[PDB]
């Protein structure tokens, strides 16, 4: 067994930071391919980071994963971070692409491919969490305000290359003028799904119409992707395959 | 002795041929890698092909079957304090596990975000095809594989069964690379724009998820870690 | 360099470009190389291709070694996508700034919204200098000139690191503690309901409400710092301009055309009635991006590729003088090592063999006529 | 199905046929069928157009209710990398196959049950 | 047009469709045009009368590779025997399992304790060579059906 | 009443109302009022919006304040 209490503390800490390694990683992978295919076209590229479609699908898509990791976490280990751990690891994965791949093997500017932030959605949603505990107001408030607060949390970020600019005879945003200038071949402007006007457009509502709208579906897909992590904690023998 | 540096070769062999790979691509990337009819792209990248895919055919073989053969056969008499250090190394096999899972899945894949969306495909074998479907997803295979196999064969605790989260975290991953055959069906037919969020995505997605289940293999593999030398101290 | 991999068929009928002219053939860094020509929309586009209603003027290169610093379509500048009409001639111009040394092989070409890339012809221009020379300035209406290579380069990095390091905070804040196999164990036997007290959720709540009222202040002062922003300028843009080009004066029918299985030769059988008032000869066969030249009635002086480029690849039975009001029936044969080199070779594979192409005629004071030919292409074997 | 039916009954696991197994499945579908359709591909040149001899079979034998437009076919895209047209469909249907077997595997096990309903 | 093909709204097209009688009696022929998106356009029928013996109605053409062959019956044999022996092997495969008793003896091994005793070699190498040799069937047929009709489209 | 809210640039880029005519300003109940006019459609018609394939003439009022006894294009009801 252990020789003595002291030699169980070392190896528990031993375990506690190879077990995280573990989970970080496992995450890192699992997550990033889930969100760089269900948002990863919008978090690709300044000119797709728009107020209707932007800010409408990542929230919803991206509270995935940190639903589930919460439900086993909390539920487990009354650890308060899933969350904010998934969207860490969703950073990491997406800022070392962009710096060594997006930028470093294609020479796309840091400035036109940075992915958006979302630590302030993960935060809210873990505090809510160890804060009332219940799953049940997590998922209704928590997640309603990490749908809220996405595209405030970015409009820092993207507010200087709102700038209009009048180039060549047209008005057009700088994210415009990076998205024009900096050619992606396999990218042509059409496939943008980007905030195009409608005539149900009514006022300046587009944002928080958008921002409201990604919250309530955050709801739901939290309410969704909590079971879901509940299934994937199980910890049965399927005596054969 | 307990956990061993086993642990650090685990993290530098992924980290310095996954370094080695990505300077390869650098240098080939363009330049042969352009253009798939080119005679200089068959040297570069379809031998590269051909060569990765023989060597993981054989180390998965090789790798498997030593593992099977070495297993613990008087896993009953097998004292706590081995059966702490064989957790321990099963608990390295899953960080590898989790190093190629994150070289697989984020850095190779999101590195097509960077491919594609710059170039216009002219195969199924994009050198970085050749790179993530042919080596990011076979050599995390492998490990996944590989760390099952340890644990079922020496930890007692993952004996007498095939656990089931194990089992999803293991073959979930691996059914991306037959998905394969629906990124390619999706995207010559199916969806010519290059929306990496087209449903011809859904595909890594969904098993994606699967990997998932290393919540419930991790609480397993805790179990299996606290039961003879479980403490104390921990609940005393 | 995303060609030769296309369908043959698809390649010959969906635009064919001609006129195409290149500024420069080798560039410093932050010059400018401009790329003219013309492109028409084939009749007889396929209809696994959506029609052209959105399409979009984009470059074929590898990454951002040029940036695109115009594109027009007719005299209009393009940056969105446009509408474009079957059976339309538009002639097109775009600026490039190149950006990174080497040599690259520059397309021009056509991303259908519903039918994928359609790529013209493909020349390499080369780029010395370094990219730390390179510069995109730009003047926004709020009178500031910024470098796009590295605006907002720096508030990006600020406002992500310190969103990472908060989140950072939390986990290390949570992780001081032992983690995973003592908390597991105090959860599983009997309540926990201990490693989680005051201070934690004091803590909890400060990080919080610190985390609301940081992107409070944040948006808000990045309201008043940029309080002019505009949203992202999008839409298909309608109203292209196409050339008004004048009716050909020359008839050209296809009365079969055959390729050798295998081969480097197409050969077809045309009818050519001359209209007009001037005698013709046939100079030129573009089916894609590939240009059979007859070398006794054409020669090529405006750069073209010369892969792409047969010089004497075109061979027309009789290419006498054509009378007008006369009509005649020749063999003519377009032979060169592109047709396989580019895979033209390869339309024996498509599920739709047959051809579209340009024929160029000219006369002896050397004014030209375009006229579009299409017809099923048969392979023979024996 | 004997690719099936074989990788079955070796190696019991269904997990592992659902993989391999139904994988072999949706691989040899076309070889399988090839010799059958070969002698169907031989081009002929047809009024003028060139066409098959499957493709002349449907031209002559008229199906009143059955237009040529219906016909679900290949018709070539500008995303059709060089001669892939077959063996990337087939690798399609077996990753698909792979997810029908899993899930029709426990359709059947439904199927079984030998409960009694007590009422209706 | 042995395809299908695009129409404009207004436009007036002259057609002409040429018959070939094949079956004797007397036949309503309409000349009909089929919509993608509306479904069958009929227009007038008229009575035509055919007269002879099916038996005699011959559909040659002659292909690119030089080879005359009637569509009524050209690769019949040749789809006949390959179905013919793909279900023979199907059916050998299901009676050599179907020799020994098959339902309730068996169901009543699995039910009472581990059967491990119905499925022992040589049944297992018995369904190995049934495997291998489907393989190997199947790619020798596909390699022979590509050395002749070398030429396929 | 409902425009105002509508995009500026989607409210000049669709129709363009002009030679609008009102036989009367002021009705009784059961008289009759006719508006007349002509409409434009742009050609830069915007892609957000579909193709005019399929239109109605509608007239805008709160409810059935008026009913609508005709309705012409062109001279055609
Ligand atoms: C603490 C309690 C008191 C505060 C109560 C707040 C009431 C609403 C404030 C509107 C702000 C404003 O100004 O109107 C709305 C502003 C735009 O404004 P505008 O451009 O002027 O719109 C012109 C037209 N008007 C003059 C009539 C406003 O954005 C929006 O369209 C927001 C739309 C949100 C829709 C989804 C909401 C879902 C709610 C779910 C609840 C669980
Ligand atoms: C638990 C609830 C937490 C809520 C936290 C809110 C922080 C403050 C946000 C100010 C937004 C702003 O300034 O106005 C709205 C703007 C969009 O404006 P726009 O017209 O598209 O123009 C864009 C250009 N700007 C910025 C120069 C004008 O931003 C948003 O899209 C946020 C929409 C969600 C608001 C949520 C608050 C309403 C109540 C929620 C509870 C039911
Ligand atoms: C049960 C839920 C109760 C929540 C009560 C609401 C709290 C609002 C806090 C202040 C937000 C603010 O002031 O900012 C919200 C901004 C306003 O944007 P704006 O007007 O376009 O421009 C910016 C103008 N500023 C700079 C003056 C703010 O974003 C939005 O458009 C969202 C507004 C819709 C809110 C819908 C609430 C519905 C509640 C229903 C209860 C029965
Ligand atoms: C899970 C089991 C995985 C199995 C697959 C492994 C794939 C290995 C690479 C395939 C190469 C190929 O196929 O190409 C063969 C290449 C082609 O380059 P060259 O033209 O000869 O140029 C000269 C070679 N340079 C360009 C590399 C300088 O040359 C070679 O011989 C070199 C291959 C070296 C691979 C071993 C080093 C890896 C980093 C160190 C830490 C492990
Ligand atoms: C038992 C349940 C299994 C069923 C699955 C079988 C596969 C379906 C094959 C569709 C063929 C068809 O039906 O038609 C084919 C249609 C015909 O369209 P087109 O006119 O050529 O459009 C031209 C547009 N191009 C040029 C881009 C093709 O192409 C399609 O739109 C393909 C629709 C995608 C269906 C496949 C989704 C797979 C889900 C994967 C998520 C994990
Ligand atoms: C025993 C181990 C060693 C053998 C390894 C085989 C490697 C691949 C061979 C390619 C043959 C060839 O020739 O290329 C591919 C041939 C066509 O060839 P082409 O017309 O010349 O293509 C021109 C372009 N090129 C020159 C770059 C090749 O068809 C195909 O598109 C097949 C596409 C399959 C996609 C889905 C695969 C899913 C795999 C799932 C795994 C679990
Ligand atoms: C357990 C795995 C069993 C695999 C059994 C394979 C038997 C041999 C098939 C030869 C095919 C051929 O000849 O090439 C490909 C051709 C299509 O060619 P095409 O270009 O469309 O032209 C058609 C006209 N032909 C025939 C005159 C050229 O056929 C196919 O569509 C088969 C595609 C699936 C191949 C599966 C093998 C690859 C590895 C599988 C494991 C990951
Ligand atoms: C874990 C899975 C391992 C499987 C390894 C592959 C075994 C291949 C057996 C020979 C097949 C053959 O030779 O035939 C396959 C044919 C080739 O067709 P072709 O080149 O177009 O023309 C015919 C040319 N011939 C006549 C010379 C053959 O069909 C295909 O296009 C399918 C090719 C894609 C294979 C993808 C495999 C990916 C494995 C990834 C492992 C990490
Ligand atoms: C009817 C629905 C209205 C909203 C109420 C939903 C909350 C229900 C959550 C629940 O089931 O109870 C879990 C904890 C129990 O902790 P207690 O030991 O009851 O603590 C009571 C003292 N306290 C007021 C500081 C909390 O109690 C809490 O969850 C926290 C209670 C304080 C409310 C504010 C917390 C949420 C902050 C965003
Ligand atoms: C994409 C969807 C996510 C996959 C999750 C589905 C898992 C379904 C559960 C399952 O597999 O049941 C196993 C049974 C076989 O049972 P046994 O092997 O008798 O195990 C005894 C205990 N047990 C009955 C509770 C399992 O049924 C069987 O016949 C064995 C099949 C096991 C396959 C499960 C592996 C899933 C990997 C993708
Ligand atoms: C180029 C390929 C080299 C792979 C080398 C594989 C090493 C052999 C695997 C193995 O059995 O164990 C190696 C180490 C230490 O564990 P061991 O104790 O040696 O394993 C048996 C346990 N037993 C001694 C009690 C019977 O266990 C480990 O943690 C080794 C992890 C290696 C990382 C996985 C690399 C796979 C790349 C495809
Ligand atoms: C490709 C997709 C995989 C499908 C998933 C099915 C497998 C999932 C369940 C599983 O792994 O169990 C098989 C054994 C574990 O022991 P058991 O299943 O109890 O049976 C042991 C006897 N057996 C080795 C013949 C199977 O594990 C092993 O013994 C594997 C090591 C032996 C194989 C080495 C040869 C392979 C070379 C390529
Ligand atoms: C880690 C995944 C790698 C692939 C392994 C997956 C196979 C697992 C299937 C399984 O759970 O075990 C069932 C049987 C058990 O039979 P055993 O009594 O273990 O027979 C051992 C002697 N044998 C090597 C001839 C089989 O054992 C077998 O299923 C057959 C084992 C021989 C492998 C090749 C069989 C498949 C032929 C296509
Ligand atoms: C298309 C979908 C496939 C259909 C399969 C659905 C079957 C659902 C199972 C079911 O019918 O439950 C029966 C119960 C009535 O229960 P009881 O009649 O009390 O039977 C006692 C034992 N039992 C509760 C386990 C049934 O619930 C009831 O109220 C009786 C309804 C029974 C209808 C089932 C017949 C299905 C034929 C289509
Ligand atoms: C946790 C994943 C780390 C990925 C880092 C990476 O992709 O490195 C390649 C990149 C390549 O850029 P550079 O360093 O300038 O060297 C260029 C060499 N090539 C072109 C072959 C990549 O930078 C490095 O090699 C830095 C070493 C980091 C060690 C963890
Ligand atoms: C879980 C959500 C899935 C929604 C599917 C979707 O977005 O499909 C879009 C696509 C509409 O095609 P579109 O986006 O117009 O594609 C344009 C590019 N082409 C014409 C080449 C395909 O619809 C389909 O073809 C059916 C999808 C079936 C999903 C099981
Ligand atoms: C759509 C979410 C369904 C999640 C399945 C969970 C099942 C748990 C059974 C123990
Ligand atoms: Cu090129
Ligand atoms: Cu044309
Ligand atoms: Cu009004
Ligand atoms: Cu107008």
């Amino acid at each position: 067994a252990v020789r003595s209490h002291a030699e169980a503390v070392q190896v528990s800490r031993t375990i506690d930071w190879m077990a995280l390694f573990v989970v970080f990683f496992v995450i890192v992978g699992s997550y990033h391919i889930h969100a760089m295919l269900t948002m990863g076209d919008w978090d690709f590229w300044s000119d797709w980071k728009d107020r209707r479609l932007w800010v409408t699908v990542t929230p919803i898509v991206l509270v995935t994963f940190p639903a589930a990791v919460q439900s086993y976490l909390w539920e487990r280990y009354r650890l308060p971070w899933g969350a904010t751990v998934c969207v860490l690891g969703l950073l990491l994965g997406e800022w070392i692409n962009r710096y060594f791949n997006f930028w470093g093997w294609t020479y796309f500017p840091i400035n036109f491919v940075f992915p958006a932030s979302l630590v302030p959605g993960a935060i809210i949603l873990d505090t809510v969490l160890m804060l009332s505990g219940s799953y049940l107001f997590t998922a209704i408030v928590g997640a309603m305000g990490w749908g809220l607060i996405f595209y405030p949390g970015n409009w820092p970020i993207i507010a200087p290359l709102h700038v209009p600019v009048e180039y060549n005879g047209m008005l057009m945003s700088i994210a415009d003028i990076q998205g024009y200038n900096y050619v992606r071949t396999g990218t042509p402007e059409y496939i943008r799904m980007v905030e195009k006007g409608t005539l149900r457009t009514f006022g300046k509502d587009v944002a928080p119409v958008s921002a409201f709208f990604s919250a309530f579906m955050s709801i739901l897909i939290y309410f969704m992707w909590h079971f879901i992590g509940r299934w994937f904690s199980n910890e049965r023998f399927l005596q054969s395959t | 002795l307990l956990d061993k540096k086993w642990l650090t070769f685990a993290l530098a062999i992924y980290t310095v041929f996954y370094l080695w790979v990505r300077w390869y691509e650098g240098v080939y990337g363009w330049s042969a890698g352009l253009d798939s009819f080119a005679p200089e792209f068959e040297t570069y990248w379809m031998n590269f092909l051909y060569t990765e895919i023989v060597l993981e055919i054989v180390t998965a073989s090789i790798l498997w079957g030593y593992l099977w053969k070495t297993r613990d056969r008087n896993l009953a008499a097998l004292t706590p304090r081995e059966e702490l250090r064989r957790n321990f190394t099963h608990l390295v096999w899953l960080v590898a596990y989790a190093w190629a899972i994150y070289w697989g899945a984020s850095y190779f894949t999101e590195q097509d975000g960077t491919w594609h969306q710059t170039i216009v495909r002219d195969t199924d074998f994009t050198p970085s095809h050749i790179i993530e479907f042919y080596l990011s997803y076979p050599i995390y295979i492998i490990t996944g594989f590989a760390a099952f196999i340890y644990a079922k064969t020496r930890l007692p605790f993952f004996a007498k069964g095939i656990s089931l989260p194990y089992l999803v975290l293991v073959v979930g991953p691996f059914m991306i690379l037959p998905n394969v055959g629906l990124n390619e069906w999706g995207h010559t037919f199916w969806f010519m724009e290059e929306l990496f969020v087209a449903p011809l995505h859904y595909g890594f997605v969904i098993f994606g998820w699967l990997a998932l289940a290393v919540m419930g293999t991790l609480t397993q593999t805790f179990y299996s870690f606290a039961q003879g030398g479980l403490g104390q101290s921990l609940c005393e | 360099h995303g060609e030769k991999s296309q369908a043959a068929f698809m390649r010959m009928r969906t635009i064919h470009w001609y006129d195409l002219s290149w500024s420069k053939e080798k560039v410093k860094i932050n010059e400018t190389v401009e790329i003219k020509g013309k492109f028409h929309v084939f009749e007889g586009w396929p209809e696994t291709v959506d029609e052209p209603d959105v399409a979009f003027l984009n470059v074929g290169m590898p990454g951002p070694v040029f940036i695109r610093k115009e594109s027009y379509i007719g005299g209009q500048l393009v940056p969105r996508s446009v509408r474009l009409e079957i059976g339309k001639t538009y002639d097109f111009r775009v600026v490039l700034k190149a950006r990174r040394p080497g040599d690259w092989h520059v397309h021009t070409m056509m991303n259908v919204q519903g039918g994928g890339p359609i790529i013209g012809p493909g020349k390499w221009i080369t780029v010395e200098g370094s990219m730390s020379e390179f510069r995109n300035p730009v003047t926004t209406l709020t009178g500031q000139t910024v470098d796009l290579e590295n605006y907002n380069e720096g508030n990006t990095y600020f406002w992500h690191a310190f969103w990472f390091a908060i989140g950072v905070a939390w986990i290390g804040y949570w992780s001081r503690r032992p983690i995973f196999i003592p908390r597991l164990l105090m959860v599983d036997a009997g309540r926990a309901d201990e490693l989680v007290s005051a201070t934690d959720r004091k803590v909890a709540m400060g990080f919080l409400a610190a985390t609301i009222l940081i992107v409070v202040m944040a948006m808000s002062s990045a309201n008043s710092k940029y309080p002019i922003t505009i949203p992202l300028q999008a839409g298909t843009m309608r109203g292209m301009k196409p050339l008004e080009l004048p009716a050909p004066t020359v008839s050209v029918k296809v009365e079969d055309a055959t390729y050798r299985v295998p081969g480097r030769a197409m050969r077809m059988k045309l009818t050519i009635t001359n209209h007009g008032n001037s005698p013709i000869r046939l100079g030129e066969f573009y089916t894609a991006s590939v240009r059979f030249l007859d070398s006794d009635v054409y020669k090529d002086t405006t750069g073209y590729p010369e892969d792409l480029l047969a010089e004497d690849g075109l061979s027309v039975s009789d290419n006498s003088p054509l009378a007008p009001g006369e009509t005649r029936t020749v063999d003519v044969t377009a032979s060169d090592a592109a047709w396989e080199v580019y895979r033209l070779s390869d339309i024996i594979y498509d599920p739709d063999s047959r051809f579209a192409g340009l024929l160029f005629f000219f006369d002896a004071t050397g004014n030209r006529q375009v006229v579009q030919i299409d017809a099923p292409l048969i392979p023979s074997f024996m």
